[PDB]
């Protein structure tokens, strides 16, 4: 019984936390295009100075 | 409208989800949530006893 | 603006710094704990053995013991974060004087008073106390751990050997140095919320 | 007409900068309200200890909330848009005399 | 924890370091514009001259 | 961001598990938990009465 | 009004944009803010230590 | 013992010495790309020429 | 050897002393500024006088 | 966090650092002019000297 309260502490849900891991690299690829997309701009800008 | 890009919060968000990350395989490579005292320090000192 | 902005970043930078050495910290209490874990153990076998195997066995178990003991002590002082001493007494809870606690004031903030400080104790002598250790209890239980040939004599009786008392007062060092991670713990949770509010703020 | 049209851009500006020290504010209450969810994970917690772990546990458990509340006046403290005090008291919703809210 | 203070020390944001890039590099293209349009104005001169 | 991988945790985990792995083939393959005496002195010296 | 073209801090603008554009680029590559000395003298010293 | 020193001398972390690599050799293709937006200046100088 | 707490060392008396150096450069600046502003308007009523 | 050591580096830095400062309201001049240095006075303890 102690053993199995350690590990209801301890024990990661590797299923829950791979598809947390999952999401999260994906939320870094994510916000990385996103950067590139929001670099894309200041160009249309300099189309405006010509 | 350029010498600062607006997109601030997104690279703040970046760092988040890439610690984020980081912190998700120390538990998966641990097989531990509780891995480093940071995580519970409620379910650590149970643990501990 | 620029001023209280790139003070901001340099107080997450701080932050994370700061962070990076209660991991460390709580990394030596890891290894701490884990040898206490053990000494509990060699405490329970001990308490079979003083009525089944002999006072040189027991020599052999404090032979164990006290050499984890100075290992205690040499994790309190090996254990280091950039050179700088982090569990012995240097940065203790509470002198006779309060001015010379000599408390871990880290920049929080890019302003006045936007400082956290906190405390640290751990060495041999991590057992029972009230403000400081005492004699053959409360300190011993943990520097020596009685138990050479001394539960040959008694059950739990002397109440100051006795293996009740020597058990408990183990546990209670467990304690100590659980809440001293508890406590560094919360800290990281405290940069944690504060590194956020730092990273909006600068937005 | 210039006058009305140059302080109108700069009550927009003013407007802007209104918006983010209310973002600031708020942020700080972003980590507030995650504070306060974490304490009410910690209550759940410690409504079962009650009758399970003991007063030690308890006693844990209460340094980290407490620990958490010194966090909460540390936010209300530290969070500053400009050097300005946001969440404590100086601005509060209604003193005993309105004159000085 | 050592290797990640170093880290938090040296270590490039490459995704903020290139939004820096970015927006320098068009700071450079901006002000050659600037000066392609600042040399048009003597010509104007000499068309007073005649 | 790049420069330094910030799974190190990781690695050091890594070298644990295969490390503990060889200690536990140690005993597999022997039959004995007192294997080597960095396991338990104090189990050893009984052992040896 | 021509014989000296007004437009001369677009001049030192232009070679502050190149020289940050090429510092930018030092740190790109090399993978450290710190890369030379000039960068923070302080960070160096500490990461010395 | 002795061949387990031996390999603590030698032994390669393959594992560390290819989170290296792979950094190193992106490193490569990083500083690559920094020429290639280092060579796209002397282009709007010609612009500032005509 | 302390926080803040000696006041002429005390870091955030240090600090304090640094943002308001700080403000002196600041409001010198601000002086100078307005000086400019000051010439432009005057070199226009000159002009206009002149004219 | 760091030691006395670090600290001095750090006031290395610093103290350079202000010596630049006046060098600053030493060698800033206009045709020759000193600007920046105590010269030019708000308030002397006699007005004429200002």
């Amino acid at each position: 019984n102690l053993t199995a309260a350690e590990s209801r502490i301890r024990d990661v849900d590797m299923a829950k936390e791979m598809s947390e891991f999952t999401k999260n690299n994906i939320l870094s690829q994510a916000s990385q295009a996103m950067l590139a997309q929001a670099n894309q701009q200041p160009q249309n800008v300099l189309q405006l100075l010509r | 409208i350029n010498h600062n890009i607006a997109a601030l919060n997104t690279l703040n968000r970046l760092s988040s989800n890439n610690s984020a990350s980081q912190k998700n395989m120390e538990k998966l490579s641990s097989g531990l949530r509780i891995n480093r005292a940071g995580d519970d320090a409620a379910g650590l000192a149970i643990s501990e006893k | 603006m620029r001023g209280q902005i790139r003070g901001l970043e340099m107080a997450s930078k701080n932050s994370q710094d700061g962070i990076s050495l209660i991991q460390t910290a709580e990394g030596a209490l890891t290894e701490t704990h884990a040898i206490l874990q053990r000494v509990r153990e060699l405490v329970v076998q001990a308490g079979n053995t003083g009525t089944q195997d002999k006072a040189t066995d027991l020599q052999s178990i404090q032979d164990e013991i006290s050499a984890l003991t100075d290992e205690i002590d040499g994790i309190s002082n090996r254990t280091e974060f950039n050179g700088k001493k982090l569990l012995d007494g240097t940065y203790k809870v509470d002198t006779a004087t309060p001015a010379n606690q000599k408390n871990l004031v880290f920049q929080i903030g890019a302003n006045a008073t936007q400082q956290i400080s906190v405390n640290i104790e751990d060495m041999g002598a991590d057992a029972l106390g009230i403000k400081e250790a005492d004699g053959s209890i409360a300190a011993l239980h943990s520097v020596n751990d009685l138990d050479v040939t001394k539960f040959a004599d008694n059950a739990a009786d002397c109440a100051d050997i006795g293996f009740d008392a020597q058990l408990k007062v183990v546990d209670e060092a467990i304690n100590q140095v659980s809440s001293q991670r508890v406590k560094l713990g919360a800290v990281q949770n405290r940069l944690e919320h504060t590194i956020n509010n730092l990273s909006a703020s600068g937005e």
